[PDB]
């Protein structure tokens, strides 16, 4: 879940 | 004094932060809104045609108010991916749960797009695509319902906001001190939030007394308005519920659909 919001946080 | 210079310090980190993270700052914006700059005024968009002209300066990537709106969302997914990236340069944010980093983000980012929106913003339009467009608030009204009251409450919080003058170097830590709210639903950790949050307020009191001592309490209206954003937010939820119900011919981009999900 948030998984596009947890890749740009750990991008 | 060592106490005043570290919140000093914080209020220079977020700054530069900002100016990285964000390409059109209310510096550029207004100039560009009041034609100080030199550079190539934005084109105007106040009717259908104008719109059809306009294509060539701005990027879209069927019926206007449907593509007006899918417009919308792409400056959201934009902004959403700056404000991602500032986040991450607030001292102490990285290290807080990853759960945590991204419930602020989910509850904060559309509160900071409306609060940045208003930089773009006056009583007549807002600047598109990085003020190489301009968009009249009347033509914004003028769509066809629900797309034609998505705008308006968004120009009201701005008129008001921007009465307050702040700049940049202010705006940075304001938008900090909303990622920073410690009670957003669902936190698993609120004091470690907390603890960064007091930090960034006790720096933004003290910005609002240097950058705008002629100013007073600048730092207590400011506060106030933390509560009209999410106002504007719930609204905003409850007008996305309606359209997303009434139309079927768009869907939401992915990452807007990841932060409406399960929102107020």
């Amino acid at each position: 879940r948030h998984k596009i919001l947890h890749r740009l946080l750990q991008e | 004094n060592p106490e005043s210079a570290d919140l000093r310090a914080l209020a220079k980190h977020l700054y530069d932060s900002y100016i990285k993270s964000f390409p059109l700052t209310k510096a550029k914006a207004r100039a560009i809104l009041t034609g100080k700059t030199t550079d190539k005024s934005p084109f105007v968009i106040y009717d259908m045609n104008s719109l059809m002209m306009g294509e060539d300066k701005i990027k879209f990537k069927k019926e206007v108010a449907i593509r007006i709106f899918q417009g919308c969302q792409f400056h959201s997914v934009e902004a959403v991916q700056e404000i991602t990236e500032y986040a991450k340069s607030i001292p102490g944010f990285v290290n807080l749960d990853l759960n945590d980093q991204v419930t602020l983000l989910k509850y904060g980012v559309h509160e900071i797009i409306y609060t940045m929106l208003a930089s773009l913003m006056n009583k007549d339009g807002v600047l598109i695509s990085e003020g190489q467009g301009f968009m009249t608030r009347e033509f914004l009204k003028s769509l066809r319902k629900p797309f034609g009251d998505f705008m308006e409450p968004k120009f009201e919080f701005a008129v008001k906001f921007n009465a307050l003058e702040l700049d940049d170097s202010d705006l940075a830590i304001f938008i900090a001190v909303i990622i920073l709210s410690g009670d957003r639903p669902g936190l698993l950790n609120v004091k470690p939030i907390e603890d960064i949050q007091d930090n960034l307020l006790q720096a933004l009191e003290l910005q609002l007394k240097l950058n705008h001592p002629e100013s007073s309490q600048l730092f207590a209206k400011l506060l106030q308005k933390m509560t009209d954003l999410r106002q504007i937010v719930t609204e905003h939820v409850q007008l996305l519920q309606v359209i997303k119900k009434t139309e079927t011919d768009m869907s939401l981009h992915p990452l807007l659909q990841e932060i409406y999900k399960d929102l107020y």
